[PDB]
């Protein structure tokens, strides 16, 4: 629990994630505010996305609650920030670190998964009109993910 | 006609058909001592047709050792006559009678016959009749720390269900022409060899949909074989299989035939040579009683022990038993012949009542046939047990003194226990403590806490409560009832109405917890169990945990500095479905039930909360515009529930219900099909709506349909409740109002500055000012499953069934919907009795202060299959710190309220460890990677002041200690775990 969380925090401090920066909110060890940089080879380039992580009391036996804060135009992310990630609902096991979760979310941002979407309209736009999806993603990542 | 308001929890264990067959059966009980009264109580709570008692023996004082329906004013009255009046109140659907004389032919009037405290000749006479006439015969006996059960249901007993598990069902991926059936990806069927399954909704092989059972040949965890399906087809795609359970025939033997060649059931595998000893010993007890005018051997008497052993030798010679008699164990049985313990009585009564239910309902696998049990590890060793100490003293504890002695009675009488919870297990534990005489001395005390109130469904398994007590607090009623049972507990019991948690530390603090002797948990949730476990670990108090689930049960004992704590073991977590499965692509009824619950909350609870908060908080809009995830949603909810769609009559509520039907069952499905048509393909070329995704279809509102009408009624009623209007149920008004409805046109939409902020402001200004509406509040709908007049479960069932009709899922009835939505845990009275008996058998070990870890037994049992097992507790892990042996769980550092720098230097010098992290609760007090300025600002502060500053909350006046978690590294840099720190304020 607390000891594992502090070990993860020290690992983050010792080895910088470069593309990510997670840390406790204030001085609470069960509430973290992480930052993800938009991948270069993605419509979200040049953007900063903030995520809120709530560690459960039974951590690591239960998955942390990761929710987006910045608005994002993605097929697998809805307006409330919920993420359709398998490792956070029922595939969670006490062997995954927060750096792994952030890397998985970055990979998800690199390429969406429209075959099993969470926002059907965005997935339909992505599958049918790719250029319009790109334009909308750039517009959103500039209106909300910058400044 | 089954009263589901009372048998709600029991029907989830037995079922409707089982209880229907159970409510037509008569049970006769011979013997009304502690075991007999326990069996009768459990049977009356179960719900059999009637119970008849037969016990003309006059009451004696020692009979009060386990009979809780007898008082000291009843000495000299037949036990049945004074027990029937108190038994007739447990259940109003089960009449209780008494027969003065018993004839053999009279036995034809009953379905089951239970025999206790009867000689072997009379048992043979009764069984020689009840065998040939197909009458179930159960015989039970309890001698001190030993017990025996015998079951004989006839030579042609038919058992429909042999394990109590739900039929195995699953979804299929493909079926080959050779019968090889494969499950979906990463799905296990769970079938075994020799099972029969039926296939439904199978595409490509319609012949498999007839329902004829077929053999199952398991080939792996994911695939099995069904045989030859060549004639029906070549390959089958998808489908759902369901296991078929066939009845089994069990043939029992009579008592006379089974005396010579018994068939034992072993409750433990560490001692499998004992049941043969007990078989001889109990018959020797019967012979000794017959040869001494029904007088059992005197407690701890050597002459009677020798005579009993001679009888045992004679019996072993007569029956051609080629087993060497163990003199020590047999003489132990002789010594405790006159014992009467409430724990053994409760355990055996629960088991025997379950056997009675098996006999009546023809369900579950029964004992076949002899079951001999002993708990001899509970015999005290730190006190003197002899003939002088165990002689009767003419008090109600004679049955227990005859086993434990007077010194152990004095040890029990000065206990100071703490019972958390007052549920079924709590009531049983209180009864056992009252009978045992716990906390009846000068220094004894009992404390019981529970914050819940008595409901109707709790009366089925919590026998200390009555229908007149519905709505009252559990702790007060339980304390009053147990004070009535044992008048010596008047003033020795304190009842609280506090929830045990972080907020109750002002009452259950150091002063309260330093006077206890042990803590017993009777909770039903894991969070409270973990909290109480942490408190007991910190204060070093013994803990007794016990849990039940239907017919399964377990008991665990936690001993300071000896065994591991409750939290050291992890249980399987609850399964939560993915959000994308619930939102768009459900394939099971549970997904639709979860979606219906979410819809209920989002329609009748959250918008009402937003409207109430807007009318109460003067600055709600500004906070919401920059705090809430979707401020536009909040503004739209406020506008719709205040001005746009505020009903003025129930007709407008009906119109709103129809509109919501269109919104959630006709338009969203159209939009989803517009996004992903039925003929769409994935990126890999496979069809989209294949496998776990089912193609939906919009519903057209038909008033004549039952589900549509039920949804309309429930939604309109809930909306009227939100607005406090007068709801109606006559179909005439619904049919008249909904006739003249014009559905607004809807076509799916493809999509294609601060203007939006301006529009949000536009909505903002249109809202009425808070001053215009003062005292106006909308009533939210708080979910309540147990009440059937609030239209909560009705709405959830209607919505779930409608969404199932959207996705062609098989709808479920209101019973299963209430089971799933309400998270109802199945519960039984027999399981509660068994767990209480086991816990009270461990309590006497705790009182005696046994030191070895092999003398304690964690227990597990499953009454559906007659399985009992006992295993030693796991020892607490050890560790090496600074070349010393440290207990991981039961050790701590005791330090004064020194400054942070002093604490770090102390750990550097004494333990030779460098502190790298120090936290208290959920706050990080000190870390090695923090910037130097912050540390230099925090170093010279005391621990209490540091905690107050970081947590921004002053320490309470009753706080007397701080528990700190510290992570420190060795000199070489290797991380080494250390026990927590206890700062004394
Ligand atoms: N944290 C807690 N502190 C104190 N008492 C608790 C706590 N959690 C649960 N309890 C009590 O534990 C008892 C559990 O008993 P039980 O589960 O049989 O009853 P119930 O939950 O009211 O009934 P049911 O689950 O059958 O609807 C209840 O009295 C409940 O009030
Ligand atoms: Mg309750
Ligand atoms: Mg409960």
């Amino acid at each position: 629990a607390l000891k594992r969380i502090n070990r993860e925090l020290a690992d983050l401090g010792k080895d910088p994630p470069s593309s990510s920066s997670a840390g406790p909110v204030g001085d609470d060890l069960f509430h973290w505010q992480a930052t993800i940089m938009g991948p270069a080879d993605s419509p979200y380039a040049g953007g900063v996305f903030f995520l809120s992580i709530h560690f459960p009391t039974d951590y690591p036996f239960k998955p942390p609650k990761v929710n987006f804060t910045t608005r994002i135009y993605h097929p697998n992310i809805n307006s409330n920030g919920s993420i359709c990630l398998d490792i956070l609902r029922d595939q969670w096991s006490p062997a995954l670190t927060i750096s792994k979760v952030l890397l998985s979310i970055s990979s998800l941002l690199t390429d969406p998964n429209p075959d099993d979407p969470l926002v059907p309209e965005i997935a339909h736009v992505y599958k049918t009109d790719r250029s319009r999806y790109e334009l909308s993603a750039r517009e959103w990542t500039r209106k909300y993910a910058i400044g | 006609t089954i009263d589901e308001g009372l048998y709600s929890r029991q029907l989830y264990v037995l079922g409707h058909e089982a209880m229907k067959q159970m409510s037509q059966s008569n049970v006769l009980i011979i013997g009304c001592k502690g075991l007999g009264v326990e069996i009768a109580k459990n049977v009356c709570l179960a719900g059999v047709k009637s119970v008849t008692l037969y016990d003309p023996q006059p009451t004696r004082i020692e009979d009060l050792s386990s009979q809780y329906f007898l008082t000291e004013d009843d000495i000299g009255v037949p036990r049945a006559k004074v027990t029937v009046s108190k038994l007739a109140e447990l259940n109003q659907y089960v009449p209780v009678s008494v027969v003065d004389e018993l004839s053999t032919e009279y036995l034809k009037n009953f379905k089951c016959v239970v025999v206790t405290e009867t000689s072997l000749t009379k048992q043979l006479e009764i069984n020689d009749f009840t065998h040939k006439n197909h009458i179930a015969y159960i015989a039970a006996d309890s001698r001190g720390l030993f017990g025996s059960i015998f079951c004989d249901f006839g030579e042609n007993f038919i058992c429909t269900d042999t394990d109590g598990n739900e039929p195995l069902t699953g979804m299929i991926a493909s079926i080959t022409d050779d019968g090889v059936v494969t499950m979906l990806e990463e799905t296990r069927h769970g079938l075994e060899n020799g099972d029969f399954v039926k296939f439904t909704e199978v595409k490509g092989m319609p012949g498999l949909n007839d329902g004829t059972p077929r053999k199952v040949e398991v080939k792996g965890p994911y695939t099995f074989s069904i045989g030859s399906v060549k004639d029906l087809g070549s390959a089958g795609y998808n489908g759902v299989f369901t296991q078929v359970k066939v009845p089994t025939k069990i043939s029992f033997k009579s008592l006379r035939e089974s005396l010579k060649d018994p068939e034992y059931v072993y409750p433990d595998f560490g001692k499998m040579m004992r049941p043969p000893q007990y078989h001889i010993a109990f018959q020797a007890l019967s012979a000794f009683a017959d040869a001494h005018e029904g007088s059992l051997p005197r407690p701890r008497n050597d002459i009677d022990a020798a005579e009993f052993f001679e009888f045992c030798k004679k019996i072993a010679s007569t029956l051609q038993f080629d087993v060497e008699l163990d003199e020590k164990l047999i003489k132990e049985i002789s010594y405790q012949a006159r014992g009467d313990l409430v724990a053994m009585s409760a355990f055996l009564g629960g088991a025997v009542a379950q056997e009675v239910l098996k006999a009546t309902t023809s369900k579950f696998y029964p004992l076949k046939q002899y079951f001999y049990f002993d708990s001899l590890e509970s015999l005290p060793s730190s006190v003197t047990i002899s003939e002088e100490t165990c002689k009767p003293r003419g008090c109600r504890y004679d049955g227990q003194i005859a086993v434990f002695g007077s010194e152990f009675q004095e040890k029990i009488a000065s206990l100071s226990t703490f019972l958390v919870g007052a549920g079924a297990i709590g009531c049983e534990m209180l009864k056992n403590w009252a009978m045992m005489g716990v906390a009846t001395g000068e220094s004894g005390h009992i404390s019981v806490t529970d914050m819940d109130s008595i409901e109707k469904s709790n009366l089925n398994r919590q026998f200390l409560f009555r229908p007149r007590d519905v709505g009252k607090l559990k702790s007060e009623c339980a304390s009053t009832a147990v004070s009535i049972m044992n008048p010596s507990l008047t003033g020795k019991i304190t009842s609280y109405q506090e929830r045990v948690g972080p907020e109750s530390e002002g009452i259950f603090g150091d002063e309260f917890f330093e006077k206890l002797s042990l803590v017993t948990n009777a909770l039903d949730n894991v969070e409270a169990r973990m909290y109480v476990d942490r408190r007991c670990v910190f204060f070093e108090k013994p803990l007794l945990e016990s849990g039940t689930l239907g017919t399964k049960g377990n008991t665990q004992v936690v001993v300071p500095h000896l065994t591991e704590s409750y939290g050291s073991s992890q249980d399987p977590p609850e399964k939560s479905f993915p959000i994308c499965t619930l939102k768009n692509f459900p394939n099971r009824i549970e997904h639709t039930i979860a979606w219906a619950r979410d819809l209920f909350e989002g329609l009748f609870k959250q918008p009402i909360d937003n409207v109430n908060m807007y009318l109460s908080s003067p600055n709600f809009l500004e906070t919401s515009l920059k705090t809430s995830s979707n401020p536009r949603e909040v503004l739209e909810n406020i506008r719709d529930y205040l001005v746009t769609e505020k009903p003025l009559s129930f007709e407008e509520c009906i119109m709103w219900a129809r509109l919501q039907f269109d919104k959630f069952f006709n338009n969203n499905i159209q939009q989803l099909l517009f996004n992903f048509p039925k003929d769409s393909v994935t990126s890999t070329g496979q069809p989209f709506w294949s496998g776990p995704k089912r193609a939906p279809t919009p519903l057209s509102f038909d008033i004549h349909n039952r589900e549509h009408f039920d949804f309309i009624v429930a939604a309109a009623s809930l909306y009227a409740f939100n607005y406090g209007l007068k709801s109606e149920t006559d179909p005439a008004i619904y049919e008249r109002v909904l006739a003249g409805y014009n559905p607004p046109p809807f076509a799916p939409k493809s999509g294609i500055a601060n203007k939006d902020k301006q529009e949000l402001k536009s909505i903002a200004d249109s809202l009425p000012p808070p001053s215009s509406l003062v005292g106006f509040r909308l009533t939210p709908a708080e979910f309540e499953k147990d009440d059937d007049s609030n239209h909560h479960i009705d709405f959830i069932t209607a919505a779930s069934n409608l969404r199932a009709m959207n996705y062609d899922i098989t709808p479920a009835d209101r019973f299963k919907t209430k089971f799933v939505a309400g998270k109802i845990v199945p519960a039984m009275c027999t399981s509660t009795a068994v767990v209480s008996g086991l816990v009270c058998l461990e309590l006497v070990k705790l009182v005696d202060g046994k030191k070895k870890i092999e003398e304690y037994k964690n227990g597990f049992f499953n009454l559906a299959i007659g399985l009992f097992t006992f295993s030693d507790p796991i020892a607490s892990p050890k560790m090496k710190v600074n070349g010393k042996e440290i207990d991981k769980i039961w050790d701590r550092y005791n330090l004064p309220d020194c400054t942070l720098q002093e604490l770090i230097d102390y750990f550097q010098k004494e333990e030779g460890l460098e502190v790298t992290m120090l936290s208290s609760g959920v706050s990080l007090l000190y870390a090695n990677f923090q910037p130097p300025k912050k540390l230099a600002e925090r170093l010279p502060l005391k621990i209490s002041e540091l905690v107050e500053q970081i947590t921004k909350k002053k320490l309470e006046p009753f706080r007397k200690h701080l528990v700190l978690e510290i992570c420190c590294d060795d000199a070489n840099g290797e991380d080494v775990e250390v026990p927590f720190i206890c700062i004394k304020l």
